[PDB]
């Protein structure tokens, strides 16, 4: 019964020639369910996302009059009957799965419509803009298109229940939040001709508790503590430069996390700027004594003490002022 | 109805072992690229990976259709069912076509018999990189094109578009690289059997400094300048400028050694190692003069700040004409 | 001779395109998994390794057949014509199907029709975790498959004993270095999709981590450090360069703790106990050293001294009595 | 002391030499046979690398046999059809074939050397 | 001749049944295995794992491929390997296997006249060891190599060592970077069940790892801190500034050394002998500088305790040494 | 035109692809040449280099011979799969890729006569064992040996097409090597004998030396000058307790983070190497020059030193006297042996 209806339907049907060609273009609607958002690879630049794929076209060629509605078929008709090539335009890399059988939907109904849903998982490209790192927001796009059909061939639109998510807590977020959604749909021009793409955006917020309590807090409590040296008597000259050379070195070893997660970008991100701002309130903190000492010793000045003991914390709380105002809020 | 009347009668009799005109002129071969990206420069492993869409365009007389006047875009399959050219890439290690959700591929044909055949294809090409004035350091990478197994006698390579077949280099961004330029270069390599066509394209990657100036030369070089605040220290203080030297020197160490663990592994003498090797040397002397100093004092005296005020200007100023005999040296 | 035959037979007219019992009952499908090993459990993928054996049974009355034998053993050739379930990992990554030396699948046919198919599967399956409790956290990673086509309405899925005894792990199939397996929990239920309503069979393994490394590595470190922090307040106030590098060489020494302390965990934008515990730490000696610059200022047995020997050895005493009472309960 | 003992040899008219490896494993280098004829030069004759592969010289190829026993850390060799040509030193080596495996500037480990005498 | 021979392949391979095993309704067919090692490489700790590279020889009787008229052995080619049965044979605690195929796949079919089929496979597979590192860096490691039938039983297929002890060579050629292997062992053996007795394989190595890179980079470091600490007792108790910062700067030094080695050696989360030393030597330096604020507060909020402590940690010292290699060796 | 298309045809009636050429007549003589386009990057930690090459192969196969307009046949690669072409394998190859982007890098050429040229671009990664106990003053001779698989040699023997020295040719810009300079390769074949019998084996040995430079000035310098900078402090004088104690530990410390660092450089082995035993050395110098202070300060009566004005003040130590002395004999003489031992062999 339902044999003889596949047969019918697979004989005299080319699937080199895409329903309608030469007509009017092949509208294709399509849906998405992201299975879960993966780790985002600032270093490689890219990210990791596991979908489920759905399309939905006509072919008028496989209408079939029957008391049946819908035929429900696993892969095996995939390689029978014609299918967009769907590309993802920004994938670096994309599998689909095969265990413990290729992971595949066809239906068909009865008036020709053709539902074919598959599940991806995709690497796609992110170019991340670190110049706000660890504050930064970002807004990584996933485009996909037909490669070879233009938009007079193929045209995509989406459903009414366009991009769905599940459980955003049993993502693989470790570093970002998901706080946003959204879809576009736009013509892109190239050699071969113009193309319908539609893109997805997914808005990420990096969480800042991990750096505050590994780097922020750290070096500013180095910098207080080398500010010790200006309430220690001056004739304590080893006490006063062992102090200083080693708040130095902890403040070079503090500076190697700066730049641990992420890629060698050329600019001044925020840590970078942090962190060297502390590294020359230490070193000039050193200065300072080494100035202070060489005055009062080998040759207002004796005072240098009483201002200093003034103006590093003044000058501080400005720049944590300024740096915090500039990135927390402008 | 009609359109496959048509596709059926070209693909009938077609013999696929034939090229185009097999016994005739060349069959001329046009390519253009278009660069979609490009990452993974590897130092280490001397190469590059770039994604590109990469289409050419040939004339066959054997598909040439009548009565349809529209270009005919074809399932990917029917490239099995068709000639197409040996392209294959000299300098690439590893590549693949992307075959998500399908494979990645286009075959387009054209009432005059003109073939459109693109393919997506993410490559690793092997680059041959001097990196002795690294970080100061310029690379150009190449991506070479070649027929296998055609001579000039067959088949010819041209850049289909002249300058302006290789598209999107410009959008490239590359965390640690700017793209100065890129050429395009069409050229036979002539050998005893014959001449072999030939498509260069090449690219010429400028290092960006500004990520080593905030990570190594600034530390460097404060650390090198506070070693000589023990020439204004009075040379009584031997607890303190003792402490101070030695304490300069492990925080160069600890500077040199967190910069061989987080840069590439090179094996070989780069700029930046002469330079962190000068300034170990600088604070090693520094250290040095203070602990002559100690000795003329003591160790001869029963047997001093004339050294120390020497040092003020000498140890300040060699540093300084290092720097300028470095800086102009390798810029 | 006649096995020959009756191999030749099974396969006439036969549509594997078409469930058994289509548009007569429900196929049902009785699973059960042997785990061999317990792979690794990667803490930065957030995934888990398990190799099984899979055996799926079922009846087809489409294969019935008489004749001396009772088992017949299937080629993986024919096998491969024959319908079978398409039983996926919903929350699989990456499976790989051994194919050494030979396609590690079997297809056993009774002369009832019924089938049996078992195959050998390495699953690395996501399992989310919530770190916060690090490293005195314990985890149940879930594996749930079911059918990606068939609702329950056409294929349901059923253990083939009792729940508890239908997941076998070997007795040495541990390969767990940094957990321990408490046990599984079996079950099945009912999953609604854009699509239908699919069954869904879930299995979760309980693991533990072992506090011992971390406390041998980690926290004595840490806790000693402290204490010579602490030690410093028994020194005479005049000797201020033998204070002052003790100060500032044990912050040095929980700099470099944290430092190393971090490399160990996977990178996480959160803060963990551990970070917590740290930066405790760093608070404590920091405080230590403000201690002194303070006893200094005053100087022309110190009350502050007195004082301090007092006060910090029991604060940080109950700090590290509700740290443990906090997570321990947990 | 990494020595190179070679035994047999002496007065022949088939004949086993051995070579006893002491001081020093030699699982992961060459192991060859050399033949040195009065005044003339050093000849290589045989080889063993780490793979098992068997390199002879033309004048002994089919004639003579490399063996190595690896437990024992020792190489033995088989010489048959012997001829006048064949009355010099034998010599045993071991390197790590360093700028072409035959010659003798290659080889390091240099066993004291062994007197057959032929007679006929 | 060479026609001859077409023909003798054509008739061998006319009216033969992949699907049936050699003497289908008579005695198990005996498989006879042997495996040559190429090299054993990647000795993982991290994920309980070795990969090694062989070549799998086996021979079997099949009468259905006897052939008369032909002196020789007949080699064939590689595919031809699809057109016969083989056993189903596979590695039970194999985590990741291919067959090499450059140029071709490498494998081998040679059949002999009275019907014995040898079957030759390359082989690189990475099998699982898991492995007890309490001693570690002082252990010794048993990696095997299980080798089952996946569908037959006692009934059908029998298992054996061809050649017996000699069935696996190679061993002795192998050089491990951080091991030593010292014998190898072959078990032939049935796996009984209810259902029936499955034939099983196994072969086993015993893994020695090597300790002049430990000693030279962790004990003898750790053992010169730690005496360098008792400088402290053999200098005045005025001197503060001394003591201390040679107290405070060797528990710098061994944290250095701790978290070096932390980050060096491979991730094995559980207390180890390495561990163990380690912490004993920083517990040491941590009493000695402590020796010295107790004396400063004795002095000041004393030559006994100073004599006392220079033979005392010393002494003690010692004893810890003697009992933890008297414990691991 | 057609013609093209009979003959091709009408070679492959009758061929069976699953016999030898001269199968029971004769052996099957194989020439084979390489062409090294890149000696890739070596890569020490996991003992194995990468090589891209041009594999040629050529032989007779009589069942081949054709007549026709044309002198020589190209097949393609579709049709180069059903005949019988060596199944040649390389032993120490570990994860081979024959390319095939955008088609299969393969070549099959037939001359009138039958004689067959086969040329095919690969990628071969080989294992090269190393003995790194000279590190980093080491050189080796990485193999890559190739052969029949399943043919014994007693049906197909190997032969470079050419003289062995020139029938290996590599690429002027070949070396892609950042820490070895490849001086040169040598050609030889041999025989092997496994369980499965006799088997002809092609050998190509690359010979490989490793650049000192950046071991010099990264590790042997800053030690170097660390040791000369702990022997230092035995020229300050003996009333500075504390400035001899920091100075000493903190040798100590930097002489530690260099060894750490230095070690970090060198792959994963468990034998000591020369580099181990240098920075154990200098390790011991250190705890010497430190041990050394001990026992001055152990001596030191008084603890006031001598004034420019001029009471009893502390001579010099003749422990300092000689150690000034011995310190930089016994560290020059541990140098000379060291590099005469290494440097010479
Ligand atoms: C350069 O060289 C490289 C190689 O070096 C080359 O790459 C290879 O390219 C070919 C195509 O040219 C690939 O072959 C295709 O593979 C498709 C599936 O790919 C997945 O699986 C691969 C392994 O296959 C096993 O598993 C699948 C199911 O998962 C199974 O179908 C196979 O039989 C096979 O099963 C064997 O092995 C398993 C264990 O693995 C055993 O359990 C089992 O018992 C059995 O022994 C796997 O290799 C793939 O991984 C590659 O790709 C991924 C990315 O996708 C990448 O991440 C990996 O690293 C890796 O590279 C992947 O997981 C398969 O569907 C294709 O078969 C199609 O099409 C062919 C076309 O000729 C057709 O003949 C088939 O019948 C089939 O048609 C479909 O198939 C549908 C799915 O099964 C089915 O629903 C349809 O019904 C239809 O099937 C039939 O259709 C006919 C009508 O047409 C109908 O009458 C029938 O009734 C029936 O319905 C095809 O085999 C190959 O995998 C690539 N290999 C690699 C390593 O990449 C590259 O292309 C070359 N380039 C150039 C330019 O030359
Ligand atoms: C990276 O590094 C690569 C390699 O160094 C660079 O590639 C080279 O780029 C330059 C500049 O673009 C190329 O020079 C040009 O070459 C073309 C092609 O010439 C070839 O084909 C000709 C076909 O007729 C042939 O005649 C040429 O042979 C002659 O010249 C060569 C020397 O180039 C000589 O050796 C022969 O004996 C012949 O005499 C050759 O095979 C050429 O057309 C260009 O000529 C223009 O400029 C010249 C300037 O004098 C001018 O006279 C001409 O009228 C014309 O305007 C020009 O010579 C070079 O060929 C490339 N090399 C390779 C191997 O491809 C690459 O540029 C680098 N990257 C970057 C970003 O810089
Ligand atoms: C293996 C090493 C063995 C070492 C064995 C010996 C170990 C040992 O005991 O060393 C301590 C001593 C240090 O010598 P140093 O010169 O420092 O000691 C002097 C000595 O104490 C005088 O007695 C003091 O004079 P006085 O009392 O105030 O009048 C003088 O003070 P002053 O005059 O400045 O005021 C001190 O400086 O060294 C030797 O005697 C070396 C003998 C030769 C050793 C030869 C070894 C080969
Ligand atoms: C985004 O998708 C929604 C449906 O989910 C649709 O209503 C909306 O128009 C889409 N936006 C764009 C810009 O296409």
């Amino acid at each position: 019964d339902v044999t003889v209806i596949l047969n019918n339907l697979l004989e005299g049907y080319d699937n080199k020639l895409r329903p309608d060609i030469g007509v009017k273009p092949t509208l294709i609607h399509t849906d998405m369910y992201v299975n879960s958002i993966g780790p985002v690879n600032a270093i490689n630049m890219e990210y990791t996302i596991d979908i489920f794929f759905a399309q939905t076209w006509y072919d008028r060629r496989l209408k079939f009059n029957s008391t049946i509605k819908v035929l429900r078929l696993n892969s095996n008709m995939v390689g029978k009957i014609w299918i967009p090539d769907t590309f993802f335009r920004n994938s670096k890399k994309a599998d689909a799965h095969w265990i413990t059988t290729p992971n595949r939907m066809l239906r068909i109904w009865n008036d020709g419509r053709v539902l074919y849903t598959l599940r991806l998982t995709i690497d796609a490209e992110c170019q991340l803009q670190l110049h706000n790192f660890p504050m930064d927001e970002h807004s990584c796009p996933l485009e996909f298109s037909s490669y070879g059909y233009p938009r007079e061939e193929i045209v995509y639109q989406w459903k009414r229940s366009s991009v769905e998510v599940g459980d955003t807590r049993s993502w693989r977020l470790y570093q970002f939040s998901f706080v946003g959604l959204r879809n576009t749909t736009e013509v892109v021009k190239t050699t071969s001709g113009d193309y319908v793409v539609m893109s997805v955006y997914f808005d990420l917020s990096r969480r800042m508790g991990y750096f505050t309590i590994q780097t922020y807090i750290p070096c500013t409590l180095i910098v207080v503590l080398s500010w010790v040296s200006f309430w220690i008597n001056k004739d304590a000259v080893p006490a006063r430069t062992s102090l200083g050379i080693t708040t130095v070195l902890t403040m070079t070893t503090l500076s190697t996390i700066a730049r641990k997660s992420l890629p060698k970008v050329s600019y001044v991100t925020a840590m970078d700027l942090f962190v060297s701002v502390c590294f020359i309130f230490v070193f000039s903190a050193l200065v300072e004594y080494g100035t202070l000492h060489y005055f009062v010793s080998n040759r207002r000045i004796a005072k240098m003490d009483s201002y200093a003991r003034i103006f590093f914390p003044t000058a501080f709380c400005l720049f944590n002022l300024v740096y915090w105002v500039s990135y927390l809020y402008l | 109805s009609f359109v496959k009347e048509t596709v059926d009668k070209l693909l009938k009799g077609y013999d696929i072992r034939l090229r185009p005109d097999f016994g005739g002129p060349p069959v001329c071969v046009g390519m253009n690229i278009d660069i979609a990206s490009i990452d993974m420069v590897s130092e280490v492993n001397m190469d590059y990976t770039l994604t590109m869409y990469f289409q050419q365009y040939w004339r066959d007389k054997r598909l040439a259709y009548s009565g349809i006047p529209l270009n005919l875009t074809l399932d990917n399959r029917v490239a099995d069912q068709l000639w197409v050219p040996d392209t294959y890439f000299l300098n690439d290690k590893k590549s693949f076509v992307h075959g998500v959700t399908v494979k990645n591929r286009m075959i387009r044909l054209h009432p005059d018999g003109t073939v459109l055949y693109g393919l997506r294809i993410t490559t690793t090409a092997a680059c041959m990189m001097d990196l002795r004035r690294y970080p100061l350091d310029e690379q150009n990478c190449t991506l070479e094109i070649e027929s296998y197994g055609y001579t000039t006698d067959d088949i010819e390579f041209y850049w289909r578009g002249g300058d302006k077949a290789v598209t999107g280099v410009e959008r490239i961004e590359l965390p640690q690289f700017s793209i100065v330029e890129h050429r395009l270069v069409s050229r036979n390599v002539v050998f005893a059997t014959g001449a072999y066509p030939r498509l260069s394209l090449s690219f010429r990657l400028k290092r960006n400094i500004g990520y080593f100036i905030l990570q190594t030369y600034m530390p460097s070089i404060l650390i090198t300048i506070l070693s000589w605040v023990s020439f204004w220290i009075n040379y009584d203080a031997s607890a303190a400028r003792v402490a101070l030297g030695i304490t300069t020197v492990l925080t160069m160490t600890t500077i040199n050694t967190h910069l061989r663990e987080t840069l590439p592994k090179i094996p070989y003498v780069k700029a930046i190692d002469m330079y962190l090797m000068g300034c170990f040397v600088f604070v090693f002397l520094a250290l040095l003069e203070y602990a002559f100093v100690n000795y003329i004092f003591f160790g001869r005296g029963p047997q001093v700040n004339a050294i120390d005020r020497w040092s003020r200007i000498v140890f300040p100023f060699t540093f300084s004409l290092f720097n300028l005999v470095y800086w102009l040296y390798y810029v | 001779t006649v096995f020959t035959r009756i191999l030749d037979r099974l396969l006439d007219g036969y549509d594997n395109r078409l469930r058994p019992g289509l548009g007569e009952r429900v196929t049902e499908v009785k699973t059960d998994i042997f785990v061999t090993s317990f792979g690794p459990v990667s803490d930065h993928d957030m995934e888990y390794t398990i190799d099984v054996f899979f055996r799926q049974s079922w009846k087809d009355e489409r294969l019935k057949f008489k004749g001396p034998m009772t088992v017949l053993r299937l080629n993986n050739l024919m096998a491969s014509k024959i319908w079978t379930p398409d039983t996926f990992f919903h929350n699989g990554k990456k499976s790989v199907a051994h194919n050494m030396t030979m396609p590690n699948k079997l297809l056993r046919i009774t002369e009832d029709g019924t089938l049996l198919y078992t195959m050998r599967l390495t699953v690395r399956a996501e399992c989310p975790m919530h770190l916060e409790d690090f490293p005195m956290d314990a985890h149940a990673c879930p594996l749930k498959f079911g059918s990606y086509a068939y609702t329950r309405a056409e294929v349901v899925y059923e253990w083939t004993r009792e729940p508890a005894r239908s997941v076998v792990v070997a007795e040495d199939g541990s390969r767990l270095n940094q957990y321990d397996l408490l046990g599984q929990t079996v079950d099945s239920g009912i999953v609604q999709s854009s699509t239908g309503e699919y069954v869904v069979m879930t299995t979760h393994f309980h693991l533990k981590r072992k506090i011992g490394y971390f406390v041998i590595q980690t926290y004595l470190p840490c806790i000693m450090t402290v204490i010579l922090s602490q030690v410093s307040f028994w020194l005479n106030r005049e000797s201020v360069p033998a204070r002052t590098v003790f100060g500032v060489t044990t912050v040095l020494t929980m700099t470099t703790l944290s430092i190393s302390a971090r490399n160990s965990l996977p990178k996480v934008a959160y803060a963990t106990a551990m970070d917590w515990f740290i930066a405790v730490c760093y608070a404590f000696v920091f405080s230590a050293l403000i201690e002194f610059a303070t006893v200094n200022y005053f100087t022309k047995v110190s009350k502050i001294d007195r004082l301090s020997r007092i006060a910090f050895p029991l604060l940080f005493g109950i700090f590290n009595l509700v740290y443990w009472a906090t997570y321990l309960n947990r | 002391q990494v020595q190179l003992q070679e035994s047999g040899g002496g007065l022949v008219q088939s004949l086993r030499v051995s070579c006893a490896a002491s001081g020093r494993t030699f699982t992961t280098y060459i192991m060859a046979w050399f033949r040195q004829a009065p005044g003339k030069e050093r000849e290589f004759l045989a080889a063993m690398d780490q793979g098992r592969i068997q390199y002879y010289g033309d004048s002994v190829r089919g004639r003579f046999t490399i063996s190595r026993d690896y437990a024992k850390n020792s190489v033995d060799l088989q010489l048959d059809g012997l001829r006048p040509e064949d009355t010099a030193v034998y010599y045993c080596a071991a390197g790590a074939g360093f700028w072409g495996l035959r010659t003798a500037s290659s080889y390091h480990y240099w066993g004291q050397g062994t007197q057959v005498t032929v007679s006929s």
